[PDB]
């Protein structure tokens, strides 16, 4: 049986180690910046001028190829200014002033990461009505009796959208990322990352765009959206499908740290030079012990940056070939006979 | 007391439920199982609108599905005892109603007048009034102990004046003094009194009742004329429905075992539960005191926490229920009622004898894998040893053996004479009846197969005898039709110890020469004869061929002779006609009167009669013993014949010593303490237990013990003590005179002393008990009324289809058994700690990392087909080598197969590679997008990549968990995986319009990322490495004799199981029955 037993760690091991090696070169292919903008409020200069950012702010995950090293890159700066006479959803901006070493690829995605942000919790996961979303007619005692608990409705007039998942939609904007000195003249080239096409077209389905059952002077706009909608649903319902920021955060994330896509660009490259990026901090995550970071990365055959399944792959193929090595050697010393019949119970003293 | 006047209702009732009374004790029975409660709670709690998941008709669904499975698993039991029990309680008994009107065994109450005609059953027991021959005698068989026909003398006074039904009419003797039912065949009592008969006192005579009157229900089989009696006991009062019991609620060992298992499993579920709503507790408190975004509006009665800690809790225990499975019991419960339709379909457990053929049945669906894991048999000896059949093998007369007689018959020679006189004495001192109904036949109708055997062979082989149409016999010798005078009868019976029986008789001609006839045993004949010097020889040329008849086995009577003068004749008979009338002693007065006549004899010869045993019983117990299996006999009959059957059965081998333990001067309890004292000694075990004649050869020791032994062990504690070591302590133990309570007691003491599991076998009431008293029944069909058939678990007709069933069918049904709960109890730890591992990273919450729908399916799709492969066509090892070897049968004897340390091998490694499965595709999904488009990864892409590994994993488990291979084996094992695959790949398609679905896309999302075709292989071979490895090694390193064996027959076919050095090679008297007084008595008083 052995003889049927090394030959396959072996095979196992010398095809695990080319594949956790492409998966490891397709990982390292791979160009990640994390900006943590999270204590911009109270950390950051209110004077206009730029203030390097923190050593914990900011993460470069260069490319393999790079040949610059992380701490030649030289440090992000931020400013904060907090003005009330900006329209709703602008009045804090935080513009990052960050360094991109080397040109990337086209395939320029962004991201903000939320970490200590429980979306996986029992109460938050299933807090949906996909029967309302959709556009389907659900009564009040439904839509009270429904998963959509604890936010169902109010004085008789139903929440749409309900639940919590909708409640806290993530309302913190990045308008504008713009590079401030242009190899190809100018003043300055704004990258246009673009907010369509973030979500997946098939999640559209799942939302209407209008309801056709209540009017929309019966519906009460969620509690946290009473800054957005003040005087409520006025201009008609929230087109929940042609927005794709709702769809994706709908989508609950496996674990607390977690990346949601926000703009993305497909068919420029990123020069090299520096790059300010204003963020509209609107929502908070402090209070939770929670942080709000900006991701910007490239994308391989494997997807994002993360060499784990190629280091697992190798590992387990060093593991085979050492165990096979093992039972070589054992099988070498003492080869035993199959189908005996001298250790059997009874041909035993 | 009765007082029956011309009180137990009727029926047998072996049902164990009623039309009335079957939904509540069914539900009990499976509510016995603890699982079913758990069942029961989670059920009743998602009731409640706040834990609903999908619907309370769903949810109760599978638990109603389990108690309707088994319900009508229990239904086809009882339908299949209910119409055996009416074969019985609708059979024709003529009773009185001024003609005899057929009955159907019910309308009969205690009283009434049954006539019962021959060679049928009894409805009830009843009182003798008249019979056709003479006296008012009857006869009786087997079924009730013994082996013998036995006697029923009249009812004294009541006797006669009821030839016709007139009589019994027009007459109305009753008010019976019948005294309480009682479970002793021995004792009955009353009086008939009659309400028309006076004394010279004016009062009316009491008439006595006895056992030797009255005649017990269900063993008759009357060998006589047609017989009248009153129906007196009826129903369940009787002696034989007494002696047996309630129909008991078996259940396997496995299921026994498997109840802790659950345990275990539902304090680990508790345990996970109270960790959830700590953690969720605390967590949600600080969350709410910060207020977090899935924590917002938590100020209600039934959102805020403390309650939501107790929602935690509850949600804990829904999520994780398949710790517990509900499929586990129903896919129990269909192999085990596949394997018991096995056991009914295989063809060599099959008898066919006469042109009817009774397969194998097993009347208990369950109880498949019990007989995997039997280490006592205890076996009756009449009718499930033994085909009670007498057959003549041998003959010596004088010097010269037989197995030629009429060319030694030359009428000169003087070994012819004395042929004709053994065969003389053979034919003639006999009390046997010879019917006239056919020419050349001569049907003999004999009291005991012995007498008739010989008599029968005596005619065949030449003298035939004519009958007793007088008070004169005849003989038929193939010269002429000679006759010769009958004297007065000088039966010893067998009885007083006189084993012997001599006939006084005369010749007709004129010779008149009065010639003694007498027969018995070897020592009292022997003893019992003139040797001068030629005698001498004879005595030992006899001696010798009587130990070469033994040798072989056989039951030996040696004749004798006799001539006696004239006056002496006349002086001993006038001794005779002195003592016949001597009140007291008269036994002794006889006893003297019998040594007196018989004071010298001249030597015939010897017999030689076979008690033909079942076929293969010899080899089918050697193969038993050489499995472990100790098997015991349990008999009523008398102790000569079991031991003698003990011999020639290799259950007493030549070289064991005998312990006789039987009532007599010493007390049994001093007798038990000497041998254990005097044989086992040196045992340093024995003194533990210490704290409170006749044999061959050294060797080994078995145990011979009589039933008034065995109650006075059973009556105290030390006795009782005291006989369990000593019968555990020794090779078989041997138990003769035994009643159906005795047989019960005997293994309830081995059942509960030792804990060891136990199978009974027999054909009668007596075994009826036996059998409801043991963890496995088994049942012999002899055509006997077919009460144990009725009373058991498993119907066979042969002994060696017991030594069949055991050795492949108990230990495959095991072995398969164990496997599957095994597989069943990994898969579902396999999905709950997948799930688990996520709610390390959820907060506690208790929230499904899968979409509900791959949960939901885990047991109805995903993973059923390999554990129901499992539980019904695995073979560790084929059924020729466990025929050829029995000693293969230890592993499945000694449990090796289920127990608590391969449960917890199981659920660990459940765990492990649910560990691996989670954290390994966790980490390879903490990334930004896992494709080139972008999209970001959400909980349902992890989950489902998680749970077609998972899936993949239990799968390809319970296939390298299979020692078999074949292409339903690959069918099963990528079935499973199949359908969860081409599930992920339409479910994902659905548009949201027709169904939410909520994993819409997942076919873009997963089919087209390098994390889930590198992840699911990765984490399905870093899974089962492990497995492969143990199994390999262990295999090679530790190996059983079932894997070397497998070995051995894959790679070396050529060897010989039977006679191979390493395999094969190495292979790892006197008799007779009598009525003992009765008619025989009463042929006394007729020719006296
Ligand atoms: C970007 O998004 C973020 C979050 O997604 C937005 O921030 C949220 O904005 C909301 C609207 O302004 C805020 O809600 C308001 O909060 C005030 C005061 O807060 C306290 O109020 C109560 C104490 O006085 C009490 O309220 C309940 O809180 C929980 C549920 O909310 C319950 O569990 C609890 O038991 C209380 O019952 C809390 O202590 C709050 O801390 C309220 O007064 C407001 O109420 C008014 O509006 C509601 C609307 O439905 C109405 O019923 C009331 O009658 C009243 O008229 C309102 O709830 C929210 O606090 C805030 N969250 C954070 C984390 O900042 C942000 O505005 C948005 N920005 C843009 C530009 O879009
Ligand atoms: C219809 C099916 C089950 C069918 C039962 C009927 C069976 C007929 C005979 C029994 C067959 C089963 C296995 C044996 C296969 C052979 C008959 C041996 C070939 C489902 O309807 C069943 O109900 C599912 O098995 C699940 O619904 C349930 O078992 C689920 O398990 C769980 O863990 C969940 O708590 C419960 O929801
Ligand atoms: C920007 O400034 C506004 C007001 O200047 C801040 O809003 C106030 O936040 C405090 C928090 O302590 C609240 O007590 C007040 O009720 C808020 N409103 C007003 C009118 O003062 C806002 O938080 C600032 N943005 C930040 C810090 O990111
Ligand atoms: C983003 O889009 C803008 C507008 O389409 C681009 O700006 C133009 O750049 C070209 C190249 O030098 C100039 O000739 C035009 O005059 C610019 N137009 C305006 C309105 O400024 C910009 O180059 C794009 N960014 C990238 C990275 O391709
Ligand atoms: C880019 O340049 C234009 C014109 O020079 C200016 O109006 C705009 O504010 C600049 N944007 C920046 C510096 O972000
Ligand atoms: F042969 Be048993 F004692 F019925
Ligand atoms: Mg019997």
């Amino acid at each position: 049986t052995p003889k049927s037993v090394l030959p396959t760690l072996l095979i196992i091991g010398i095809i695990f180690a080319p594949i956790g090696a492409l998966i490891v070169w397709g990982s390292g292919k791979v160009t990640t910046i994390t900006l943590d903008y999270t204590e911009c409020d109270v950390d950051a200069p209110t004077d206009g001028s730029y203030q390097a950012m923190p050593n914990s702010a900011y993460q470069y995950d260069l490319a393999t190829s790079s040949s610059v090293s992380e701490s030649s890159i030289a440090s992000p700066t931020w400013t904060f200014s907090n003005d009330s006479s900006r329209e709703v959803g602008e009045t804090a901006r935080c513009e990052i002033e960050f360094e991109v070493p080397y040109d990337l690829g086209p395939g320029l995605f962004l991201y903000y990461k939320l970490t200590n942000y429980y979306q996986n919790h029992r109460r938050y996961s299933s807090s949906f009505d996909a029967t309302q979303l959709i556009g389907d007619s659900r009564s009040l005692s439904q839509i009270n009796g429904g998963n959509c608990k604890p936010i169902t409705s109010r004085d008789g007039k139903p929440y749409y959208p309900c639940g919590l998942i909708a409640n806290s939609l993530f309302n913190d904007t990045f308008p504008s990322v713009v590079l401030l000195n242009p190899t190809n003249g100018a003043q300055n080239q704004t990258y246009n990352f673009s907010e369509s096409g973030i979500a997946w077209g098939g999640i559209k389905k799942n939302y209407a765009s209008t309801l056709t059952y209540i009017s929309p002077s019966d519906v009460l706009p969620p509690p946290n959206w009473a800054l957005k909608y003040p005087n409520g649903y006025v201009d008609g319902f929230p087109n929940l499908r042609e927005d794709e920021h709702f769809q994706v955060w709908m989508r609950v994330a496996a674990l607390p740290t977690f990346r949601k896509l926000w703009a993305r660009n497909d068919g420029e490259i990123m020069s090299q030079g520096r790059y300010r990026i204003v963020a509209n901090m609107n929502y908070p995550v402090k209070q939770f012990s929670g942080t709000k970071s900006i991701v910007i990365s490239t994308v391989s055959w494997i997807g994002g940056k993360q060499p784990f399944l190629g280091w697992a792959y190798i590992a387990a193929a060093i593991l085979c070939v050492v165990l096979a090595v093992a039972g070589l050697i054992r099988h070498l010393v003492k080869p035993r006979k199959l189908g005996d019949m001298s250790l059997l119970s009874w041909n035993q003293p | 007391p009765r007082s029956v006047f011309i009180f137990a209702t009727n029926q047998n009732v072996t049902s164990k439920y009623t039309v009335i009374t079957f939904i509540p004790k069914n539900l009990f029975e499976q509510f016995r199982r603890v699982a079913n409660c758990f069942f029961l709670a989670i059920s009743i709690l998602q009731f409640f609108p706040k834990f609903s998941t999908i619907s309370p008709g769903l949810v109760i669904l599978p638990l109603i599905i389990v108690l309707a499975i088994t319900a009508l698993k229990d239904g086809y039991e009882d339908i299949k005892r209910h119409q055996a029990d009416h074969r019985t309680n609708h059979a024709i008994v003529h009773v009185l109603g001024l003609g005899w009107h057929r009955t159907i065994w019910e309308d009969v109450k205690v009283g009434d007048f049954v006539k019962i005609y021959e060679n049928e059953q009894f409805p009830a027991d009843i009182v003798i009034c008249a019979t056709s021959e003479e006296e008012d005698v009857a006869y009786i068989e087997t079924k009730n102990l013994d082996g013998e026909t036995n006697l029923k003398s009249r009812n004294g006074v009541p006797g006669l004046s009821h030839l016709n039904t007139a009589e019994a009419c027009a007459k109305a003797h009753l008010c019976i003094d019948l005294d309480a039912p009682e479970s002793n065949m021995f004792r009955l009592n009353g009086a008939v009194i009659n309400l028309e008969e006076y004394d010279e006192d004016e009062q009316h005579p009491i008439h006595p009742i006895t056992l030797e009157t009255t005649m017990l229900r269900g063993c008759v089989l009357k060998n006589t004329a047609w017989v009248i009696g009153i129906i007196v006991y009826t129903g369940e009062d009787t002696k034989i429905i007494r002696n047996a019991g309630a129909t008991p609620s078996k259940r396997s060992k496995v299921e026994k075992q498997m109840n802790p298992q659950v345990i275990i499993n539902l304090v680990i579920l508790a345990a996970i539960a109270v960790v959830c709503a700590i953690v969720d507790h605390v967590n949600e408190v600080e969350w709410d005191r910060q207020q977090a975004y899935w924590m917002l509006f938590a100020d209600t009665s039934g959102d805020n926490p403390n309650i939501n800690g107790l929602v935690t809790f509850a949600n804990a225990f829904i999520t994780f229920q398949n710790i517990v499975p509900i499929s586990l019991y129903i896919s129990i419960e269909a192999v085990r009622t596949i394997q018991a339709a096995f056991i009914y379909w295989d063809r060599d457990i099959k008898y066919k004898k006469d042109g009817v053929t009774t397969r194998t049945t097993a009347r208990s669906w369950n109880l498949s894998d019990d007989l995997g894991q039997i280490e006592y048999i205890f076996s009756d000896k009449t009718g499930t040893l033994t085909q009670n059949a007498m057959i003549f093998r041998q003959c010596s007369v004088g010097g010269k053996i037989y197995t030629l007689d009429k060319d030694l018959e030359a009428h000169d020679s003087e070994q012819s004479r004395i042929l004709h006189g053994f065969f003389a004495v053979l034919g003639l001192c006999h009390t046997v009846l010879a019917a006239e109904t056919e020419p050349g036949v001569i049907e003999y109708k004999a009291q005991s197969p012995d007498e008739a055997a010989l008599v029968q062979s005596a005619a065949d082989v030449g003298f035939v005898f004519r009958g007793r149409d007088h008070n004169i016999l005849r003989m038929s010798t193939p010269f002429s039709d000679v006759s010769d005078e009958y004297e007065l009868l000088h039966v010893l019976e067998f009885n007083s110890a006189r084993k012997r029986m001599s006939v006084i008789l005369r010749k007709l001609d004129e010779d008149g020469r009065i010639f003694l006839l007498c027969k018995g045993a070897d020592n009292v004949i022997f003893e019992r004869l003139t040797k001068d010097s030629n005698q001498r020889e004879m005595r030992e040329k006899t001696d010798q061929d009587l130990q070469y008849f033994a040798s072989e086995g056989l039951r030996t009577l040696c004749l004798a002779y006799r001539i006696l003068d004239p006056q002496v004749y006349e002086q001993w008979a006038k001794e005779y006609h002195n003592a016949t009338v001597a009140l007291q002693d008269r036994e002794e007065r006889i006893e003297s009167v019998s040594s007196s006549i018989e004071r010298d004899l001249i030597l015939l010869g010897a017999t030689a009669i076979e008690d033909k045993l079942q076929d293969g019983v010899p080899d089918t117990i050697s193969d038993l013993k050489r499995a472990g299996i100790k098997v015991w006999v349990a008999t009523g009959d008398k102790l000569e014949t079991a031991v003698a059957i003990g011999y020639t059965t290799n259950l007493l081998t030549k070289d064991t010593n005998l312990i006789v333990v039987r009532e007599g001067r010493h007390s049994i309890g001093d007798q038990l303490r000497e041998a254990l004292e005097e044989f086992f000694g040196e045992d340093a075990g024995l003194r533990t237990t210490l704290s409170r004649d006749n044999g061959t050869r050294p060797g080994g020791f078995s145990l011979v013990i009589e039933g008034h032994a065995l109650a006075h062990c059973f009556d105290d504690e030390e006795t009782e003590a005291l006989l369990l070591a000593l019968s555990t302590r020794c090779n078989t133990v041997i138990c003769c005179r035994v009643s159906p309570l005795q047989k019960a007691q005997i293994v309830h003491l081995i059942k509960d002393n030792l804990g060891v599991m136990c199978l009974a076998i027999g054909d009668g009431a007596n075994d009826v008990s036996m059998i409801q008293a043991a963890d496995v029944g088994v049942g012999i069909s002899g055509e006997e009324g077919l009460q144990a058939v009725n009373s058991s678990d498993y119907a066979i007709a042969q002994f060696r289809y017991l030594k069949r069933l055991l050795l492949v069918h108990g230990h495959w049904s095991y072995f398969r058994n164990s496997s599957m709960i095994l597989n069943f109890f990994y898969k579902n730890i396999i999905g709950i700690g997948v799930l688990f591992w996520f709610m390390i990273y959820c907060g506690w919450s208790t929230t499904y990392v899968f979409a509900y729908v791959y949960l939901l399916f885990w047991n109805v799709f995903w993973t059923l087909v390999p554990v129901i492969a499992i539980g019904l066509f695995d073979r560790n090892i084929d059924d020729e080598t466990l025929m050829a070897l029995p000693e293969l049968y230890r592993a499945s004897r000694e449990g090796k197969y289920f127990g608590l340390m391969r449960f917890a091998y199981y659920i660990f490694e459940g765990v492990y590679q649910s560990a691996v499965i989670y954290f390994f595709l966790n980490y390879t999904y903490v990334t930004t997008t896992a494709r080139g488009d972008g999209y970001d990864v959400y909980m349902y892409e992890m989950s489902t990549t998680q749970a077609i590994g998972a899936v993949m994993v239990a799968n390809l488990f319970s296939g390298l968990n299979i020692d078999a291979w074949t292409g339903w084996v690959w069918f099963a094992i990528w079935f499973g995986p199949f359908l969860i695959w081409v599930f992920t790949a339409v479910y994902s398609v659905i548009p949201p319009s027709s169904f939410y679905t909520g994993v819409y896309g997942n076919d873009v999302f997963l089919f087209r990322s390098a994390a889930y075709w590198f992840g699911w292989p990765f984490v399905t071979i870093i899974a089962l490495l492990p497995r492969y490895l143990i199994k390999t090694f262990r295999q090679n390193i530790f190996p059983n004799d079932v894997d070397t064996m497998r070995l051995v027959r894959k790679y070396h076919p050529e060897v010989d199981l039977y006679n191979h050095p390493m395999l094969g090679g190495k292979l790892a008297g006197f008799g007779f029955t009598m009525e003992e007084g009765g008619v025989a008595i009463q042929r006394m008083q007729s020719r006296l």
